[PDB]
C-alpha cells in the first residue's frame, strides 16, 4: 500500500534479525535516493540498527547473482558494457556511503563488487563503484579508529580491506593510462601525398603541408612519449606492487573467508599476464626493446614470484613475445 | 567531521606499524601529509611529506604540497624553491609560474628573478589583470625608464582591454604626476569612456581631474573652458546617481552637496537667452539634481532617518520639478551625432523616471499635484527642503536649490501616452539593462496597463525575428522576440509578487516601487546571467573564447520558457504569458502579428491543460530546486479557477482558428464555451459576415443571409445584456466597455428596422445533431509545398 | 481564527465520493492515526490511548 | 510583393542599410517583370492568364527602371544560383483551432490597406 512512513516502527517490534532481515528486503525495493535517505532516518528514529539494516541490503543484492565466473577463452571480448543488474550493485553502495561511520564496510562491499567485475573484465563499472567511495574513506576510518581510543592496530579485516582497495586503484590507474595511450598511437598524424604530376602551386602548398605535418608529428610523438612513461610506471606499480605484492593479504590474523581468498588468487592468474602483455606491448611498439627483455627478470623475480600466476602456455607466448622485440633489436 | 589529531596520529601510527619497509612506511607520507593539513597540524604534515620526498624525489604534487606548506608559515623563499621543484618536474603546471611570480613581487621587487619570472607567467597568460599588476609593480620601482614602459605597458593593455577602470585610473595618476594635466583632460575627455560612467571611481576621478584643470586656467575665456564645465556637471551627476545606488545616506548627501555647489557656480555664467551647449546641459542637469534630490529623501525615508509621510509630498515636488524640465531642442546638425543625442537620451530618462515616481506617489489622488504646488512651490517650502537634503550646512544663498526660481510650476499630471513615449527614448541610455526593463514593466503593471514590451524588444533587437517555426529547438539561435517577452513578463510578474509578500507589514505612506538607484534588485541572478548571456550573443558584446559558455546557459533556461518536456514552471505564469500574449496580439492591426501572437497564446495553454487536471486531481505541481521563476503559493490555481481557465483556453483556440480564416470551426467552437466572452466574439463575426454581404445591390438570397446574420448578432447582444442585467460583475469580464455593446446592439436594431420586433423564432431548439469527436485542433506538420492555386484568402483587415 | 464544522466535512465527502472504493480509502486514512495515536501516549496512558482509536 | 516592401522602406531619410534594402527589392520586382514579358514575348496566349493587361505590367517595369536609375543596367548578379539548400518539409497550411485567447501584447500589425 505504499505507506513507508509506517513501516520503520512496526519493524522495530519483531526480533533484531528479523527487524534487520525485513527492513533490508523492504530496501531493496528503493530506488529514489530522497525516499532511501527519508528511510533511514525512520529507521534511526524507529531504534533499528541502520548499520546491520544498510550492511545486509547490500550483500542481498551482491548474492542475488550466482554467475559461476566464467571460463573466459583468450578472445579480446571488447569492453561488456554496465547492464541494469550491473548498476544496482553499483547503485546499492550509496546506502553504505551515507553513513561515515560505516566507511569500512562501505570499503569491503565495494572491493567485494569490484572483484566481480575485474573477474568478468568490466572496467568501466568497477570505476564507477570506485567513484561511489569518497577519496577521504581511507583517512575517515583511521579517524574513526583512532577516535574510539584503541592503542591497537586496525582490524585486520579492515587494514587488508584498505589495501586491497589500493590494490584495484593501481590496476584501474594503469588500465585508463594503457586506454589513453592506446588512443593516442592509433591517431599518428597523416603523411601529405603528393598527386604525380603536380603544379608549382601544388608543390609549395605540399611543402607547407610537409612542414606542417613535422612540426604536428613532434607533437604527437612528444605526447607518445609522455603517455609511454605514464603507462608504464602505472603498470610496474601494479607489477611491483609494494609489501608482499599485488592482491595480497599483509594481516593473517583475519577469519578465514576461502572465497575471498579464491578470488583474489583468480585475479591475480587474470590481471598480472594480461598487466605484463600491455606493458610489453607498450615497450614494443614505442621501441623500447631492451626494457621488452627486462621484462623477464621482473616475472622470473624471486622477491615478487610472478612467474607462479602464469599459465604454461601464457609463459610460451610472453617469451614468444620476447623473441620477436629480440629480433628488432638484432635489425638494429 | 574533522578527524582530531589523535585520531589521525593513531591512523598514522597503525598504518606505520604494518608496513614492512622503511621505504613503505615514507610511501604512505602523502597521504598522512594531506591528514595533517586538513587538521592544521602543518609541522607534522611538512615532516610526513618530507619523509615522503626522500623516497620519491620526482613526484611534482609532493613539492608543490611542500611549497604550500611553505607558503602558510610566511616562508615565501623555501616556498619559491618547492614550486620552482615541482615545475621542473611537471611544466604543465602554468598556474605554478603565475604564484611563483607573485611571491617573488611579495618578497622583493628589485629582484633580477622577478623580471624573469614575470614575463615566462606573461607568455604563458596573455592579458592577464595579476600579470598587468606585477609589471606595473615592477615598473613603478624603475623611476624614469620605469616610467616609459609602463606607459607603454597601460596602452597595450587599453587597447586589449579599453573597459578596464583600474588600468583608465592609473594612465590618469601618470599624466598627473608628470604634470601633463591637459593630457588627463583628453583621456577624460575621450567618447569611448561612456561605458566607465557605471563606475564611481572613475567618475569621480574625472571631476578631480576637470575640477583641477577649470582651476589651474582661471582667467582665461577658452570655449574649451565651457565644454570641460559640462563635462563636469554630467560627471557630478553621475557621482550623485552612483553614490545614491552604492553608498551610505550620508555620502549621498555631501555627493548631492558638491553638485548643487557646481551648478551654482556654473548659473551665473549661463543667461537665459543663451542657446549655448553649456546653458542647454546645465537646464537638463538642473533637472536631474531635482530628481535625485527627490531620490535622496526617498532613500532618507527607506533608512528610517525620517518617515515616509514627512518626505514624499518634498520628494513629489522635486520629480515635479524634475519632469517640467524642457527637452533639449535638437537642431540635426548634419555631421556629428555623438554628443547631442545624448543629453536627449538623458532628457527621456528623467522624464520618465520622475513622471512614473509622479505617479507612483499620487497613489491616485487626483488633486495631489496641485497641493504639493500650493504647500511647496515657494520660497519657505523651498528653505523646508533645503533643511531636509543639508541640514544647516547650506544657507539659501550658499545654495543652488535655494537661489533657484521653483514658483512657476505647471499643474501638469503626466499623460500615459507621453510616458509611453519617455520610456522607449530612456531605453537607449540603459542598453537593454534588465533592472530598468523589470522597473518599467512593474510601473505598468501597477497602473493595471499591460507594458508596450513589443516596442522595447524591437529597439533593444532589431534583428531578431518575431517568432520561430521550431518551438522544439533550444538551440540559442533560434531566439525569437515573443521568447524575450514571455521572459520579461515573467520576471516584471514574479517581481511585483515578491514586493507583495514583502509589503503586506509596510507603511501605507511607502511607494508600491522605490526609484531605480534605491530599488533592490528586482531579479534572480539566474535570470540576470541568462539576459546578460541572450544580449551578449545577439548584439555580439561577448567576450572572446566566452561564447561557449554563454550558449550553455541560453539553451538550459531555454527550455524553460518554451514550456519543452520537465519545464518545473508554475501554472500561473503559463497563464500570465497566454493572457498577456492574448491582449497583445488581439491589439494589433497586422493579420501576421495576430497570428504569431494567438499561435504561441495558444501554445502555452496547450501546456497548461495537462497541469489543470492535476491540480483536478488534487495532484502537487513539480517544483524545481533552483527555478528560472520562483513559485508563489499565494498564486497556486484553485480547483473552483479551473473551469475558467478552461474555458479562457477554448476562446483563445477558437480566436485562434477565427484569425487563421476558419470562421465555420471558429463559430462552433465559441458556441460551445456558453459564456459572454465568446457572445462578444459570435456577435463580431455574424457583423462582419453581415458587412461582407452589403454591397448596394443584393440578390434576394443575399438578402435573407444578411438579415440571418443580424438577427444571431441580435440575439448573442441580447445574451450578453441579458446576462450583464443579471450579473454587473460580468463587466470585468467583458473584453470591451458595456456601452460598446449597448451602441452596437442599438445600431443592428436600426439597421434590421422595426418591422421584425415580434417574430423570435426559438434561436437554439434545432442544432442537436452532431455527437462528440474530439476535434483535433492540429498545427500542421511541415509537408512539402504542392502550390494548388485555386483559393484567394478571402480576409482583408479592414 | 474562527469557525471550522460544517465546510471541511463536505469536502472530504466530496474526495472520498470520487475514489473507487471509498470503504477501503476510509481505512487506509486511519493507518497514520492510529500509529500517531500510539505515538503521542506513552505507556502509562493506555486506556486513553484506547479512546483515541474508538474516536478514529 | 517587392514593389509594396520598396515603398514601405521609401521615407525620405533612409539609413546605409535600408538603402541597400530598397535597391535590392527593386532589382528583384525588375527581375520578376521581366520574367513576365520574356514569357509574353515567347507565348502571346499568356495575356489571357495575366491578372492585369500587359501595358500594366510594362509600365511598372518603366517605372522601376526610372527608380533604379541608368547607372545599373550593367551588373545582374545571377538572379536564382544561390537558393538551392532546403529540402522537402511538407509546409502544413494549418487554420488555426480554436485555442483560447491569450493576450499577449507586442506586434502592431504592420499592414494598413494603402
Amino acid at each position: 500500500e505504499k505507506q513507508i512512513e509506517l513501516i520503520a516502527f512496526y519493524v522495530s517490534h519483531l526480533p533484531q534479525e528479523l527487524a534487520i532481515s525485513q527492513y533490508a528486503v523492504f530496501l531493496e525495493n528503493i530506488t529514489d535516493p530522497d525516499q532511501r535517505q527519508r528511510c533511514l532516518e525512520l529507521a534511526k528514529e524507529a531504534g533499528l540498527d541502520v548499520a546491520s539494516i544498510t550492511k545486509t541490503v547490500v550483500e542481498n543484492t551482491r548474492k542475488k547473482d550466482a554467475g559461476e565466473f566464467a571460463h573466459h577463452d583468450f578472445a579480446p571480448a571488447l569492453d561488456s558494457g554496465t547492464s541494469e543488474e550491473d548498476r544496482a550493485k553499483i547503485d546499492v553502495i550509496d546506502w553504505l556511503v551515507f553513513d561515515p561511520a560505516q566507511r569500512a564496510e562501505a570499503l569491503k562491499q565495494s572491493n567485494a563488487i569490484m572483484r566481480k567485475f575485474l573477474a568478468s573484465k568490466k572496467h568501466e563499472a568497477a570505476k564507477e563503484v570506485f567513484a561511489k567511495i569518497p577519496q577521504d574513506s581511507i583517512a575517515e576510518i583511521y579517524s574513526q579508529w583512532e577516535e574510539q581510543a584503541m592503542d591497537s592496530a586496525l582490524p585486520a579485516e579492515d587494514d587488508n580491506a584498505i589495501r586491497e582497495h589500493l590494490c584495484i586503484r593501481a590496476y584501474l590507474e594503469s588500465h585508463e593510462a594503457f586506454n589513453e595511450w592506446f588512443k593516442h598511437i592509433n591517431s599518428p598524424p597523416q603523411k601529405p601525398t603528393l598527386v604525380g604530376q603536380a603544379s608549382f602551386t601544388e608543390k609549395v602548398a605540399h611543402e607547407h603541408k610537409e612542414k606542417k605535418y613535422e612540426m604536428d608529428f613532434g607533437i604527437w610523438k612528444g605526447h607518445l612519449d609522455a603517455l609511454t612513461s605514464d603507462v608504464k610506471e602505472k603498470i610496474y606499480n601494479v607489477l611491483l606492487f609494494v609489501d608482499g605484492g599485488w592482491m595480497v593479504d599483509v594481516r593473517e590474523d583475519t577469519e578465514e573467508d576461502p572465497e575471498r581468498s579464491h578470488q583474489m588468487v583468480l585475479l591475480r592468474r587474470l590481471c598480472l599476464p594480461m598487466m605484463c602483455f600491455l606493458l610489453h606491448t607498450v615497450l614494443h611498439n614505442t621501441k623500447q626493446y631492451k626494457d621488452c627483455l627486462r621484462l623477464a627478470d621482473i616475472v622470473s623475480s624471486e622477491n615478487q614470484k610472478l612467474y607462479t600466476v602464469f599459465s604454461k602456455t601464457e609463459m610460451r607466448n610472453l617469451l614468444q613475445k620476447l623473441r620477436e622485440s629480440s629480433l628488432m633489436l638484432l635489425d638494429l | 567531521m574533522r578527524r582530531s589529531k589523535a585520531e589521525i596520529q593513531r591512523y598514522v601510527e597503525n598504518a606505520q606499524n604494518s608496513a614492512s619497509s622503511p621505504r613503505e612506511k615514507s610511501m604512505k607520507g602523502f597521504l598522512f601529509a594531506r591528514l595533517y593539513y586538513e587538521a592544521k597540524e602543518y609541522e607534522l604534515a611538512k615532516r610526513s611529506v618530507s619523509s615522503y620526498i626522500s623516497v620519491q624525489e620526482r613526484d611534482p604534487k609532493a613539492h608543490r604540497f611542500l611549497g604550500q606548506l611553505f607558503e602558510i608559515e610566511g616562508n615565501v623563499e623555501k616556498a619559491v624553491g618547492c614550486y620552482k621543484r615541482s615545475l621542473e618536474l611537471n611544466p604543465t603546471q602554468k598556474d605554478l609560474t603565475l604564484r611563483i611570480a607573485e611571491l617573488i613581487c611579495t618578497l622583493n621587487i628589485k629582484d633580477g628573478r622577478a623580471e624573469y619570472w614575470v614575463e615566462r607567467a606573461s607568455k604563458l597568460f596573455p592579458g592577464s589583470p595579476e600579470i598587468y599588476r606585477l609589471k606595473e609593480q615592477l615598473l613603478s620601482s624603475q623611476g624614469e625608464a620605469g616610467w616609459n614602459q609602463l606607459f607603454d605597458l597601460i596602452q597595450a593593455e587599453l587597447f586589449a582591454r579599453p573597459n578596464d577602470v583600474y588600468v583608465n585610473l592609473k594612465l590618469v595618476d601618470l599624466f598627473l604626476s608628470n604634470q601633463r594635466l591637459e593630457e588627463a583632460v583628453l583621456h577624460c575627455l575621450k567618447p569611448e569612456r561612456r561605458a566607465l560612467r557605471t563606475d564611481i571611481e572613475w567618475c569621480s576621478c574625472v571631476v578631480r581631474v576637470f575640477k583641477e584643470y577649470l582651476a589651474s586656467k582661471q582667467g582665461q575665456k577658452n570655449t574649451n573652458m565651457r565644454m570641460i564645465t559640462k563635462e563636469l556637471l554630467l560627471a557630478q551627476c553621475d557621482v550623485v546617481f552612483l553614490t545614491l545606488s552604492k553608498k551610505d545616506v550620508q555620502k549621498s548627501k555631501e555627493a548631492l552637496e558638491r553638485f548643487d555647489q557646481a551648478l551654482l557656480s556654473v548659473k551665473q555664467s549661463v543667461s537665459g537667452t543663451d542657446a549655448s551647449d553649456l546653458s542647454v546641459t546645465f537646464y537638463e542637469m538642473r533637472g536631474h539634481y531635482y530628481m535625485h534630490a527627490g531620490t535622496l529623501l526617498l532613500k532618507m525615508a527607506q533608512s528610517c532617518e525620517v518617515q515616509w509621510k514627512a518626505l514624499i509630498e518634498p520628494a513629489a515636488l522635486c520629480y515635479l520639478l524634475a519632469y517640467q524640465v524642457p527637452k533639449p531642442k535638437s537642431k540635426p546638425v548634419k555631421g556629428d551625432d555623438n554628443g547631442q543625442g545624448f543629453l536627449e537620451e538623458l532628457a527621456f530618462d528623467r522624464q520618465s523616471k520622475s513622471g512614473h515616481l509622479l505617479l507612483t506617489l499620487s497613489h491616485g489622488k487626483q488633486n495631489f499635484i496641485s497641493e504639493i504646488i500650493e504647500t511647496f512651490a515657494n520660497q519657505c517650502g523651498q528653505s523646508i527642503l533645503l533643511k531636509f537634503l543639508f541640514e544647516d550646512n547650506l544657507s539659501m544663498q550658499d545654495s543652488f536649490m535655494g537661489s533657484d526660481d521653483i514658483s512657476y510650476v505647471e499643474n501638469r499630471v503626466p499623460d500615459l501616452s507621453e510616458l509611453s513615449q519617455h520610456d522607449n527614448g530612456s531605453l537607449r541610455i540603459h542598453n537593454g539593462d534588465l533592472q530598468h526593463l523589470t522597473w518599467l514593466g512593474l510601473q505598468w503593471h501597477f497602473l493595471s496597463t499591460l507594458p508596450p514590451l513589443r516596442k522595447w524588444l524591437k529597439q533593444i533587437f532589431p534583428r531578431v525575428p518575431q517568432e520561430t517555426s521550431r518551438l522544439e529547438s533550444n538551440i540559442p539561435e533560434s531566439i525569437c522576440l515573443l521568447d524575450l517577452e514571455v521572459f520579461l513578463l515573467a520576471v516584471v510578474q514574479t517581481s511585483y509578487l515578491q514586493l507583495q509578500d514583502n509589503n503586506t507589514t509596510a507603511d501605507p505612506n511607502r511607494p508600491r516601487c522605490l526609484p531605480l538607484p534605491i530599488c533592490k534588485q528586482l531579479f534572480t541572478d539566474r535570470q540576470r546571467s541568462w539576459w546578460d548571456a541572450v544580449y551578449s550573443l545577439i548584439t555580439k558584446k561577448a567576450l572572446p573564447g566566452t561564447s561557449a559558455k554563454l550558449r550553455s546557459v541560453i539553451q538550459h533556461d531555454l527550455t524553460t520558457l518554451r514550456a519543452q518536456e520537465k519545464h518545473g514552471l508554475q501554472p500561473a505564469v503559463l497563464v500570465n504569458w497566454a493572457r498577456g500574449l492574448h491582449k497583445t496580439g488581439y491589439s494589433l492591426n497586422s493579420f501576421y502579428d495576430q497570428k504569431e501572437y494567438m499561435g504561441r497564446c495558444v501554445h502555452y495553454w496547450k501546456k497548461l491543460l495537462p497541469l489543470l487536471d492535476l491540480v483536478k486531481q488534487k495532484k502537487s505541481i513539480p517544483e524545481p530546486v533552483d527555478p528560472l521563476f520562483k513559485h508563489f503559493h499565494n498564486k497556486d490555481i484553485k480547483v473552483s479557477e479551473v473551469k475558467d481557465l478552461e474555458d479562457e483556453a477554448c476562446i483563445a483556440f477558437a480566436t485562434l482558428d477565427l484569425v487563421d480564416g476558419k470562421t465555420e470551426d471558429a463559430i462552433i467552437a465559441f458556441e460551445s464555451v456558453k459564456n459572454v466572452v465568446a457572445y462578444w466574439n459570435l456577435a463580431l463575426i455574424y457583423q462582419r459576415k453581415a458587412e461582407e454581404i452589403e454591397n448596394d445591390c443584393l440578390p434576394a438570397e443575399e438578402q435573407e443571409e444578411f438579415q440571418e446574420c443580424l438577427l444571431k448578432c441580435k440575439g448573442f447582444l441580447k445574451m450578453i445584456c441579458d446576462e450583464y442585467s443579471a450579473y454587473p460583475s460580468i463587466a470585468t469580464s467583458l473584453p470591451v466597455p458595456v456601452e460598446t455593446v449597448f451602441e452596437m446592439l442599438d445600431s443592428v436594431k436600426q439597421s434590421l428596422g422595426e418591422a421584425m420586433d415580434d417574430h423570435s423564432p426559438a434561436f437554439m431548439e434545432n442544432h442537436s445533431v452532431l455527437t462528440t469527436s474530439a476535434i483535433k485542433h492540429s498545427t500542421p506538420s511541415p509537408t512539402k509545398l504542392t502550390i494548388s492555386p485555386s483559393k484567394s484568402a478571402r480576409f482583408s483587415p479592414k | 481564527l474562527d469557525s471550522p464544522s460544517f465546510t471541511e466535512d463536505i469536502t472530504l465527502s466530496a474526495v472520498m465520493l470520487q475514489e473507487e472504493d471509498p470503504g477501503e480509502a476510509a481505512t487506509m486514512s486511519m493507518y497514520p492515526d492510529f500509529l500517531k495515536s500510539f505515538l503521542e501516549h506513552p505507556s502509562s496512558a493506555v486506556f486513553e490511548l484506547i479512546e483515541q482509536y474508538e474516536a478514529t
